[PDB]
RNA sequence: GCAAGACUAAAACUCAAAUGAAUUGACGG
RNA sequence: UAACUGAAGAGUUUGAUCAUGGCUCAGAUUGAACGCUGGCGGCAGGCUUAACACAUGCAAGUCGAGCGGGGGAAGCGGACCUAGCGGCGGACGGGUGAGUAAUGCUUAGGAAUCUGCCUAUUAGUGGGGGACAACAUCUCGAAAGGGAUGCUAAUACCGCAUACGUCCUACGGGAGAAAGCAGGGCCUUGCGCUAAUAGAUGAGCCUAAGUCGGAUUAGCUAGUUGGUGGGGUAAAGGCCUACCAAGGCGACGAUCUGUAGCGGGUCUGAGAGGAUGAUCCGCCACACUGGGACUGAGACACGGCCCAGACUCCUACGGGAGGCAGCAGUGGGGAAUAUUGGACAAUGGGGGGAACCCUGAUCCAGCCAUGCCGCGUGUGUGAAGAAGGCCUUAUGGUUGUAAAGCACUUUAAGCGAGGAGGAGGCUACUUUAGUUAAUACCUAGAGAUAGUGGACGUUACUCGCAGAAUAAGCACCGGCUAACUCUGUGCCAGCAGCCGCGGUAAUACAGAGGGUGCGAGCGUUAAUCGGAUUUACUGGGCGUAAAGCGUGCGUAGGCGGCUUAUUAAGUCGGAUGUGAAAUCCCCGAGCUUAACUUGGGAAUUGCAUUCGAUACUGGUGAGCUAG
C-alpha cells in the first residue's frame, strides 16, 4: 500500500519530519517515492512550521495513497 | 516451531498441502487421459476426452490451484493437438 | 524509437543466425585517446540471408535463444 | 613514454611493505617473553642494550627493546610491545611498553613520565 | 580552557604591550622588566629571526591579545579562508566581532578578561537575552546592554573612565549613560592597529 | 639446447647510501 | 547575489661542489589502541578480531462484528474471558558480510510478465452437500507426541446454477465464480466475498557498457552453439527433452587461479589522481553446515517444515529437544569496543468496525575524554620587586604583579522555587451536509464546554541563596623545530624520526631551575593520502648517473602527402529525459554561540534520445605528384 507519512529525521529531542509518499513496507526513514513537504513541530521564530505541496498531495490521494492520521490532520492545517 | 501461531501455520500447511495435491493430481490425470486418447489417434475419442478435461482445468484454475495462464496454455495446446488428429 | 547497430558478419555457419562485429571507439579515461574496441553480437536472420563479409544492421529484440537477442533489419553492403 | 605505450601497458605502482610485520596492522601486541638478555650496538656505539625475545599472539617471535633505566622482566613475563626500531641494534624493530601488563614503569623518573609508565609522584 | 597565569610575561615575550593589564599607570612601565623576555636567560636576547619564529610569534601575539586558544583560532582561520574577501582581514573582523571584545571596546570591562568574566557571568544582554558565551559573533546592528541587576557595581562604572581617552571606536556607537550598545558594521584593515601583520598568520596556516 | 648453458624472471633479508661529472690537495715502481 | 581561491620545504653520500637518487622529517586524517593526567555540558560514535560457542529474559501477533463449544463475576439468564478452527499478519521491520570477479552492482535502455492490501470502474453475491478440529469416551508414552470410537459449526471445503466483461476457439461454439457478518428501522447502510478492467505500488525477466590482481594461468566448451517438434514457466529463453546441424568462446585475455559484498559516499590532494566502502541511504547475499520443497499475492522463509550431518541437552533407553550474524547478556579470542534499563507518550508497522492489543523497530535513559563543538577552573589593583627555589662574577639576576594584601564577581557544579515544548487528537454537548421510509445508523464539516492523554522528567529554560569558594595537566627545549642553564654521570648508565649524542666544564643521558607548545587534554604506536614531478595524463627520464633489444625483416596494432565532392562516425552546440534522498558547496533559518538540525539552490562534469554545425580526424568517390 502506498501511504503518505512522516519520516523522522531531526536532532535528539527536536524532531523534524519529512512528509513522504512511500510504500508502507519500507522502513520509516528509508526508501520513498516522493518527498512532498515537511513538518517542524517546534519551529521557533522565523522558521516554517508546516509546508505541504498540495497538488502532489491531491495527485497521490488520487492514485490511492493513504495518508497517516498525522498527515491527514496536517493536510487539514494547510489549505486553511 | 516456537510460538503457537507458528505451529498452527504448520498444521494448516499440512492440511492445505494434502488438499492441493489432490486437486493438482486431478488436473494432471485429465490431461493425461486427453493425451492418451490423442496418441490413440481417434478424433471422436480425443474430442470427448478434451471436452471432459476442459471444465476440470477451468475449475481448478478458478480455485487458484493452477494459474489461469497455465489453464489457457493447456486449453490451447491440447486443442491444437486434437485438431491435427482429424 | 528503437536502438539499432551496424556491423560486419563474421560468421554464418549457425542455422539461421549470424555473428556480427560491432566496432566502437571508447575514449581512455586517464590518457585521453580514443581506442578501438569491438563486440560480437549473435543476431537472428530467419531466411539465412547474410553471408560472412556482409555489412548488416541489427536491432534489439526479445530473446530468441540463449545469447541471441538481436534481429537483423537488412543488409547494407552485400559484400 | 608514448601515449600508445601507456594505454597498452599502464604505469605500475610499487606497493610498500610494512616495517612491523609481526604487529599485523595492530597498534600493539601482547607477547610472552622467552629470553631477557643484553646485546652490544653497531660500529660507533658502545653499551649493554637490554633486549627481550617475545612470542606474540600473532604467531611471530621477535626481539623488542626495553627502554628506560631499570626493568623487572624475566622469562614468562607477559608484555605489550609496539612498533619503533632501535637504530644501532640491527633487527630490533619493536619496543616494550613500560607500565603495561608485566613491565612496570621506570622508577625515579620525573620527566617524560608518560613514555615510561611512571605515575605522578605524590 | 583559558589562559590563567602571569600576564606581563606575555607582553615581555611578545615585545609589545598586548593591552593586557588595563591599568591606571601601567603604561607598560609597571613591570620594569619590559624590553627583556622572561626567564633565567631571557635577558641577553633582543632577537634576530627564524622566519618561522616570525610567523609563530605574530600568531601568538594576535592570539594573546584576544584570549583565544589554538583550536578556536584555527577554526576562525578556516572560516575566514572561506569568506570571499582577503583571508587576513576577514580573520581580524572575526576576532573583532566577538562578544567579549565588543564589550571591551564599548567600555564595560577594563581588560578583555574582565570583559570576559562580565560576559560569562551573564551580566551582559544581547538583544534581550542574558548570554554567557564570550565567543558569540555580534552582527551588524546588534544591541549590547548591561544587565539590570549588574549595572551598579563599581567595576563597570570605573572602567567607563578608562573607556574614554582610550577608545570607543568608529564602528561602535555607545552611550555611557544607558549602558548600551548598538554595535554597527564590522571594522576593516584601517581601524585596527597596523603593526599586526596578519599576512604572517595566513602564511603560517599554509605551512 | 647434445651439453655447456641461454632466455623469461622473483622474494625474504639487508644497508642509508650506492652512483655521475667536475674541483683543491696528496700520491704514482 | 553568491555556489568560488588554488600548489612552501628541510636533513642525510663529499675535504668541498653540482647533479642523480633512495631514505627520513614537518600536514591532514581515525570506529583506533596504549601511557600519564582528568571539571562540566551539547551532539555524535562504540566487537574492526572467532560467519567462535551460547546460560537467562524479551524481539509477531491480533480479530468473539467468521464459528462452535466452554469457563466463570455480578444478577434462569445477560455482560465478560478464551483452548480450538478460520481470517489476516508472520516474505515487513531487525542482524550480518561468510559466499560472490558476475544470474552481483552501477549507468542507460527494453518485453514476453505477474502483483494481497489501496484507488476508480463495471457485473454479481442463487441454491445445495459431505466433512473435520474442539467436545465426550477410552488408550499409548517417562516425556515429546499420538491413537481409536462417536459429535460437531463456520466467511473452512466441494458440487450445482447463473456470467457485463474473462479464458479456449476450427469463429459456429464451448468453458469458468462467490459468503456472510454487523448497526439501525423485509428496507437500508456499512464491512466483507466473486469475476474483470486500468491505475498505482512491488517483484521477475532481457540488452549494452563499465566494475581487483595474476600469462612463472593459452587454449576452453559437448546441453556445449544453433534449429525443429514437444514439454515446461506468470513471463522471453537449452529452462528441459528427442532429433538434426555442427558450432560457440579466446592475446580487445577465453579457461584457470588469489583476493573481494557493490554503489551513493568517505579521507587526502591545488587539481588530476590515490586510498577506502564503519556509522546514514540504496541494492545484493546469507541465517549452525548441505540439500528440498510446501503454503501463500509474494519465501525456496532469521525466531516455519522435511531430510541428512556435526555439537549441546533431557531420557524410565524406547525416544525426544535445540540453533543470539534480533535486543540485552555470558564464555572465548583479542591491543581493543557499552546496560541481562524504560515506554509505546511521538513517528511507523501488524490485527481489529472500534475499543484496544502487539512492536528490543523506534523513541529515550545508562556506561565510555572515543571524536567534534562550547564553557569553566576566577577578575582588578598590588614592589618592600617579600620569603623560598635557581643561577651567580656573591653584589646581584631570575621565578615575578607572580605571590601575599586590599577590592570585587558568581558562569558551570551544589541548594531552593517556578517551567515550556515535544499532543495532533479522542471523549462527551450542539448542530450542517449528505445517503436513505427516516431528522435513524453511518460518513464527513463546523462551534464552545469540560474531561483526559509525556517514557524522557528533578526536561530545557527562568528566577533566587551561598561562597573564590568544587575544578590543570601533558610533551618538548643540539639541528630540522618554537624554547637553555646548572648539578650527577663518564663510550657507562642511557637517549635516539634522521643526522647522531655519551671516553671528566654533556645546551643531546638523569634530576632541578627556567622556558616553549598545546590544553581537559597531551604524547606514543598503528594506518591512508601528502610533501614524492619518487610511475611524471596534468607532470620524468634512457652518451657517461638506472635505462636503446646484437642487428634486420615483418604480423596485429598505432600514425600517415596534397586537392576536391559528399557523409556526419569522432568533435562542437542546443533541447529533452535521466543522473534517489542524504553528504560536499552557496545563500538563510533555528538551537544563548558553536558543533548540530534544516529551507532553497548550485553541483552530480555522466549516459541516452533528438535537432543543428562541418574547420579538423574518420568513411566514401574523384583527382594530383613533392613521399
Ligand atoms: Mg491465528
Ligand atoms: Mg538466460
Ligand atoms: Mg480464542
Ligand atoms: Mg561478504
Ligand atoms: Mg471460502
Ligand atoms: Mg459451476
Ligand atoms: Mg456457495
Ligand atoms: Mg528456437
Ligand atoms: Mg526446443
Ligand atoms: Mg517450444
Ligand atoms: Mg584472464
Ligand atoms: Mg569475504
Ligand atoms: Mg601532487
Ligand atoms: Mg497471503
Ligand atoms: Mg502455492
Ligand atoms: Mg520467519
Ligand atoms: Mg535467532
Ligand atoms: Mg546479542
Ligand atoms: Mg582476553
Ligand atoms: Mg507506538
Ligand atoms: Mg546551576
Ligand atoms: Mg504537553
Ligand atoms: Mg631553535
Ligand atoms: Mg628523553
Ligand atoms: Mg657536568
Ligand atoms: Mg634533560
Ligand atoms: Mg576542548
Ligand atoms: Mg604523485
Ligand atoms: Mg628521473
Ligand atoms: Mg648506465
Ligand atoms: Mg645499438
Ligand atoms: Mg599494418
Ligand atoms: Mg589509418
Ligand atoms: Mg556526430
Ligand atoms: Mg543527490
Ligand atoms: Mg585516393
Amino acid at each position: 500500500m502506498v501511504v503518505i507519512r512522516l519520516a523522522r529525521g531531526g536532532a535528539k529531542k527536536r524532531p523534524f519530519y519529512q512528509i513522504v509518499v512511500t510504500d508502507s513496507r519500507n522502513a520509516r526513514d528509508g526508501r520513498f517515492i516522493e518527498r512532498i513537504g515537511f513538518f517542524n513541530p517546534t519551529a521557533q521564530g522565523q522558521a516554517e512550521k508546516l509546508r505541504l505541496d498540495a497538488d502532489r498531495f491531491a495527485h497521490w490521494v488520487s492514485q490511492g495513497a493513504q495518508p497517516s492520521e498525522r498527515v491527514a490532520s496536517l493536510a487539514a492545517q494547510a489549505k486553511k | 516451531a516456537n510460538s503457537a501461531q507458528a505451529k498452527k501455520r504448520a498444521r494448516q500447511n499440512v492440511k492445505a498441502r494434502k488438499h492441493n495435491a489432490s486437486l493438482r493430481s486431478m488436473v494432471r490425470t485429465y490431461i493425461k487421459r486427453t493425451l492418451s486418447a490423442i496418441a490413440g489417434g481417434d478424433y471422436a475419442v480425443a474430442t470427448e476426452a478434451y471436452k471432459k478435461a476442459v471444465p476440470v482445468i477451468d475449475r481448478m484454475a478458478d480455485k487458484g490451484i493452477i494459474h489461469k495462464n497455465k489453464a489457457a496454455r493447456h486449453k490451447s495446446r491440447l486443442n491444437a493437438q486434437v485438431k491435427a488428429l482429424a | 524509437t528503437v536502438r539499432t547497430l551496424t556491423g560486419k558478419v563474421v560468421s554464418d555457419k549457425m542455422d539461421k543466425s549470424i555473428v556480427v562485429l560491432i566496432e566502437r571507439r571508447v575514449q581512455h579515461p586517464l590518457y585521453g585517446k580514443s581506442i578501438r574496441r569491438s563486440t560480437k553480437l549473435h543476431a537472428h536472420d530467419e531466411n539465412n540471408v547474410a553471408k560472412i563479409g556482409d555489412v548488416v544492421t541489427i536491432k534489439e529484440s526479445r530473446p530468441i535463444s540463449k545469447t541471441k537477442a538481436w534481429t537483423l533489419v537488412e543488409v547494407v553492403e552485400a559484400a | 613514454a608514448t601515449t600508445n605505450q601507456l594505454i597498452r601497458k599502464g604505469r605500475t605502482t610499487l606497493v610498500e611493505k610494512s616495517k612491523v610485520p609481526a604487529l599485523k596492522a595492530c597498534p600493539q601486541r601482547r607477547g610472552v617473553c622467552t629470553r631477557v638478555y643484553t646485546t652490544t650496538p653497531k660500529k660507533p656505539n658502545s653499551a649493554m642494550r637490554k633486549v627481550c625475545r617475545v612470542r606474540l599472539t600473532s604467531g611471530f617471535e621477535v626481539s623488542s627493546y626495553i627502554g628506560g633505566e631499570g626493568h623487572n622482566l624475566q622469562e614468562h613475563s607477559v608484555v605489550l610491545i609496539r612498533g619503533g626500531r632501535v637504530k644501532d641494534l640491527p633487527g630490533v624493530r619493536y619496543h616494550t611498553v613500560r607500565g603495561s601488563l608485566d613491565c612496570a614503569g621506570v622508577k625515579d623518573r620525573n620527566q617524560s613520565r608518560s613514555k615510561y609508565g611512571a605515575k605522578r609522584p605524590k | 580552557a583559558r589562559y590563567i597565569g602571569p600576564k606581563c610575561k606575555l607582553s615581555r615575550r611578545e615585545g609589545t604591550d598586548l593591552q593586557l593589564k588595563s591599568g591606571v599607570k601601567p603604561f607598560d612601565v609597571k613591570t620594569k622588566k619590559a624590553n627583556k623576555a622572561p626567564g633565567q636567560h631571557g635577558q641577553a636576547r633582543g632577537g634576530k629571526q627564524s622566519e618561522y619564529s616570525l610567523q609563530l610569534r605574530e600568531k601568538q601575539k594576535v592570539r594573546r591579545i584576544y584570549g583565544v586558544l589554538e583550536r578556536q583560532f584555527s577554526n576562525y582561520y578556516k572560516e575566514a579562508a572561506r569568506v570571499k574577501g582577503a583571508t587576513g582581514e576577514n580573520l581580524l573582523k572575526l576576532l573583532e566581532s566577538r562578544l567579549d571584545n565588543v564589550v571591551y571596546r564599548m567600555g564595560f570591562g577594563s581588560t578583555r578578561a574582565e570583559a570576559r568574566q562580565l560576559v560569562s557571568h551573564r551580566s551582559i544582554t544581547l538583544n534581550g537575552r542574558r548570554v554567557n558565551i564570550a565567543s558569540i559573533q555580534v552582527k551588524a546592528g546588534d544591541v549590547i546592554a548591561v544587565h539590570e541587576g549588574a549595572k551598579q557595581q563599581l567595576r563597570i562604572k570605573n572602567a567607563i573612565e578608562l573607556a574614554a581617552q582610550r577608545g570607543i571606536p568608529a564602528w561602535i556607537e555607545v552611550d555611557h549613560s544607558k549602558l548600551e550598545g548598538t554595535f554597527k558594521a564590522a571594522p576593516d584593515r584601517s581601524d585596527l592597529p597596523a603593526e599586526i601583520n596578519e599576512s604572517l598568520i595566513v602564511e603560517l596556516y599554509s605551512k
